[PDB]
């Protein structure tokens, strides 16, 4: 009737101690989400359907205004940067995994 | 009829955190013993896969599994891809269970094999002291040794 | 918890003559035992 | 209780009035809150309490018949005003910014203009001297200046 | 967890639409966890330049609560940098012009002081009454719980409470009360 | 000279960058970062804190289960307080010692 | 072979079509597909975790940036636990 | 008003009394005792 | 010209009509609103009315200019300071 930590999120924790008391064991199977818990997924007469290819240049203050209130940003992180600082940049990075 | 020390309900005349009963010491030890012995026979079955280990290693603790890269900053007195075993296992665990040393485990229960398989020097380091007004400016260089070894693997034994 | 350890009588940094800092670190995959450590 | 009536005619009768619940947990004490070992285990939110000390129309009633001593007489005032000033009591009126633990009288205060230098910082009044022996249950006692 | 690259980074480094009411509870609480959680200092994964900052959405602005008299003591100074442009306002006057201005100022003055800040304060959305807009509504994921506790007025306590609650004192029959 | 001073800074840096997620992984699992520190000592688990932030990052059921140890070691630290006689001391309250 | 995954190494189309051709063939009920956990949704960066369950049992959870990336996801993961091809299984004995 | 930082009654019929956060000597017979505390 | 007129509900008309001068009445009170004849780049005499200073008097070149624009202390010029510009 004893829990450490609520036992519904991550995994079913119980822990132990060996009969020496020299190690402790751990054992966390993970919870899996119920179904009932879970959501279902979301859902001209004589012409062509003509592809409706409308792509309107707006200028630079509009266009950046758009985009930061699309992405939830400012305005400093769409403004363009010097050839020094484009030219600085590492084209070949280095990666690991 | 009131018990001589109760206080009535107030905001504060109890302790905010819940009350907590721990669990009665010999059912509890029973349960350890169930829980012990199932991830035993865990263990014997072999319903595991990719264990991870947390080793002390050159004053160092490190969270290292199979086919694995380490960097130890000193030299380790070791011919180039020579079969070692890492004993100061802190931690072992896969999924589904771990085991926790106090603070080590048992030899017997885990081993870890490693491979020394690169002996090598850091970049040179620069160690540059400067005061003003007073002309002391000193600069000295120098390459720490460095052996990388590769975990290989991890194997851990029914002794629980 | 450098008191703690004080009161149990395991100094206070583990890494005072405790076996995670005393037992040697390594030894050979076929069971010799590496020389010992310089500290 | 007794009360009176106006018709001319002025009449007092007496009303039920309730009566001590039946053992207290420590009989030897000498005010209520001795007695019922609350003595530093009440706030201004125990309107219960409070509202079993006050008067119907949010007074308060006097201390030689609520037989309370004095430090918990004025300690109960205090707790009073507070629940007052936070709308813990709306039944007890008399004849919108939110608030809880005001110790001052919100039209009598001044703004603070002037903050002080870090050493000598002009602090804002939170809860009550009187309530600072309360029980803590915390590490960090109760911090009265803002 | 098996996922594929691309998918995995989503997942880890996606972005939460957090919950928060007001309704008396203190502004200053409600800035400290809600400024958390635009850090995103409640995350595992987190770091400075990795960008791993939350939404949070306050609702109840107007209905917050001080305590002790920080309504009329609390000042907010600006400054139109006319000759002239010093403007002292109490708190009771910023919130009666402005009612998110209070929770703004005081997640503003908690978060950490750099260039990340305005990015912060862009993905904290505030508002003053239970009216939120349905695409935020959509988005919300977690409402955080509250801070303080509703200290609980009187006439709201119920009956089996009251009368459990023993009685102190008994009064004299001769008082008019 | 900013490079051996920022040495030195680097050092101090990812150590407080590890505290920062103990602390948050920590709250995520409702315990605070001194309880979690104090409880695993007592504990005897000498896992430091870059592999507890490790651990919290990647592992997080075998940082669940670290968590839970450390809130039964409060647990049980809190009854031995409050019983303040000589019960039982505990079942992960014991003190492995060393000769 | 060692740090590479099932699809990096071999490249798939229909990772549905391929799940529900086994669990046709070791007689398994089809997959439901359906929306475990959710974040974002009106935003341009938004979070969708989707659970392929058969008999109301979960077999699968994949991440994605739209549901049907997040539902092909699911099917990736799905297909490498019925493979054993997972990322936590044990690894080569050398 | 007159403004003390010590307070005296100098009447019979002079009464104290707080109001707006300071104390005050009021008197109606003798309205030269009016005191403001500063 | 385009102009807004900020008018409550009842007074709506519909788009397209026209206006004529006896919209308004004798005896009336008005606002009117226009853009000020420019004088380009003016000096402080004709753009704020200084006094500027004397003509004769062993005056150097300074006749119509400002004089001091600020204290020593503060070691900036005020925004809204009264200088030549556009009037
Ligand atoms: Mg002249
Ligand atoms: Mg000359
Ligand atoms: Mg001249
Ligand atoms: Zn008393
Ligand atoms: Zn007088």
């Amino acid at each position: 009737t004893y829990s450490p930590l609520p036992d519904d999120y991550n995994c079913n924790v119980e822990l132990a101690l060996t009969s020496d008391g020299r190690t402790i064991v751990c054992y966390h199977p993970s919870v899996d989400i119920p179904y009932e818990h879970t959501k279902p997924i979301p859902r001209d007469q004589v012409l062509k359907t003509r592809l409706e290819e409308k792509v309107e240049h707006l200028e630079e203050g509009p266009m950046i205004e758009q985009l930061s209130k699309m992405f939830f940003t400012t305005k400093h992180r769409w403004y363009p940067h010097g050839r020094y600082h484009r030219c600085r940049k590492n084209l070949n990075p280095p990666k690991d995994r | 009829s009131y018990l001589p020390g109760y206080v009535p309900k107030t905001s504060l005349s109890s302790p905010p955190w819940p009350e907590v009963v721990l669990p009665d010491p010999v059912e509890e030890t029973r349960h350890h013993a169930e829980v012990v012995k199932k991830v035993n026979e865990m263990i014997v079955t072999g319903q595991y896969g990719r264990l991870f280990a947390v080793v002390h290693f050159a004053s160092r603790q490190w969270k290292v599994t199979s086919e694995d890269l380490i960097l130890i900053g000193n030299e380790l007195d070791l011919a180039c891809g020579e079969r070692i075993r890492l004993e100061k296992v802190l931690l072992v665990g896969a999924d589904n269970f771990t085991l926790l040393g106090k603070p080590l485990l048992g030899k017997d229960l885990v081993r870890v094999e490693a491979t020394v398989i690169e002996k090598t020097e850091s970049w040179p380091r620069i160690i540059m002291r400067f005061r003003k007004r007073k002309n002391f400016k000193k600069k000295r260089i120098v390459t720490t040794p460095q052996t990388v070894l590769r975990i290989n693997s991890i194997e851990i034994a029914p002794c629980l | 918890g450098g008191q703690w350890r004080l009161q149990q009588g395991l100094a206070a940094n583990p890494s005072g003559y405790g076996p995670l800092t005393e037992l040697p670190d390594w030894s050979y995959a076929d069971g010799r035992p590496a020389p010992p450590m310089k500290g | 209780f007794r009360e009176v009536v106006e018709t001319t005619i002025i009449e007092g009768r007496i009303t039920a009035t309730p009566k001590e619940s039946p053992n207290p947990p420590n009989p030897s004490g000498q005010c209520p809150i001795c007695r019922w070992n609350l003595k530093h285990k009440y706030n201004y939110d125990d309107v219960l309490l409070l509202s079993q000390f006050i008067r119907p129309h949010g007074g308060m009633l006097p201390r030689k018949i609520t037989g309370l001593c004095q430090e918990e007489h004025r300690k109960i005032e205090e707790c009073v005003k507070m629940a007052h000033r936070a709308g813990l009591l709306p039944n007890h009126r008399p004849r919108q910014l939110n608030r809880y633990l005001t110790r001052w009288a919100p039209g009598s205060v001044k703004p603070i203009y002037k903050k002080g230098p870090r050493w000598n910082r002009v602090r804002m009044p939170v809860g009550s001297p009187l309530l600072r022996d309360n029980v803590c249950y915390s590490r960090t006692p109760w911090k009265l200046y803002h | 967890s098996s996922f594929s690259r691309a998918p995995q980074q989503w997942a880890t480094f996606a972005r939460i639409w957090y919950l928060l009411d007001g309704k008396m509870q203190p502004p200053g609480k409600l800035a400290a966890m809600a400024s958390i959680r635009l850090q995103g200092l409640h995350k595992p994964v987190y770091h400075a330049l990795s960008d791993c900052g939350d939404h949070v959405v306050i609702m109840n602005t107007r209905h917050i609560a001080f305590s002790g008299n920080k309504w009329e003591q609390k000042v907010y100074s600006s400054h139109t940098g006319y000759p002239g442009g010093f403007r002292q306002v109490t708190a009771a006057q910023l919130h009666l012009r402005d009612p998110v201005a209070i929770v703004k100022l005081a997640i503003y003055g908690m978060l950490p002081k750099n260039l990340h800040r305005r990015t912060m304060m862009e993905r904290l959305h505030l508002f003053p009454d239970e009216y939120i807009p349905e695409d935020i509504l959509k988005n919300l994921v977690e409402e955080l719980p509250q801070p303080r506790k509703i200290p609980k007025r009187l006439d709201e306590y119920t009956q089996e409470e009251i009368d459990a609650f023993p009685r102190l004192w008994t009064p004299p029959e001769d008082y008019r009360l | 000279v900013k490079c051996t001073k920022a040495r030195y800074l680097k050092k101090k840096n990812m150590r407080t960058l590890w505290i920062n997620r103990i602390t948050a992984a920590s709250q995520e699992h409702g315990l605070k970062y001194p309880a979690l520190i104090g409880n695993l000592v007592k504990c005897q688990v000498e896992l430091n804190r870059k592999v507890l932030a490790d651990l919290a990052i990647y592992e997080p059921k075998t940082f669940k289960s670290l968590a839970a140890l450390a809130s039964r070691r409060r647990h049980e630290g809190f009854a031995a307080a409050l019983g303040d006689g000589k019960e039982p001391e505990g079942i992960f309250s014991r003190v492995v010692q060393y000769h | 072979m060692t740090g590479k995954e099932l699809f990096e190494m071999w490249k798939i189309i229909n990772p549905m079509g391929l799940l529900v051709e086994e669990l046709k063939k070791r007689n398994v009920s089809a997959p439901e597909s359906r929306l475990t956990r959710q974040s974002g949704g009106t935003t341009a960066l938004p979070l969708y975790f989707v659970g392929l369950y058969c008999d109301k049992k979960l077999i699968a959870e994949g991440p994605g940036e739209t549901v049907l990336v997040a539902e092909e996801e699911a099917a990736r993961v799905a297909l490498r636990k019925l493979y054993g091809f997972t990322e936590n299984r044990r690894p080569w004995n050398y | 008003f007159k403004n003390k930082t010590v307070l005296k009654k100098r009447c019979k019929d002079c009464y104290l009394v707080k109001r707006r956060g300071r104390w005050y000597v009021y008197c109606k017979t003798h309205p030269r005792h009016k005191q403001r505390q500063m | 010209t385009v102009k807004i007129f900020n008018i409550t509900d009842n007074a709506a008309i519909k788009p397209g009509t026209p206006l004529y001068a006896a919209h308004f009445r004798p005896g009336q009170y008005v606002d009117v609103t226009a853009k000020t004849i420019g004088k380009g780049f003016q000096g402080v005499m004709k753009r704020w009315g200084f006094k500027g200073q004397p003509a004769t008097h062993g005056q150097t070149k300074t006749h119509r200019r400002p004089g001091a624009v600020a204290t020593g202390d503060i070691g900036r010029v005020w925004p809204g300071t009264k200088m030549p510009g556009k009037m």
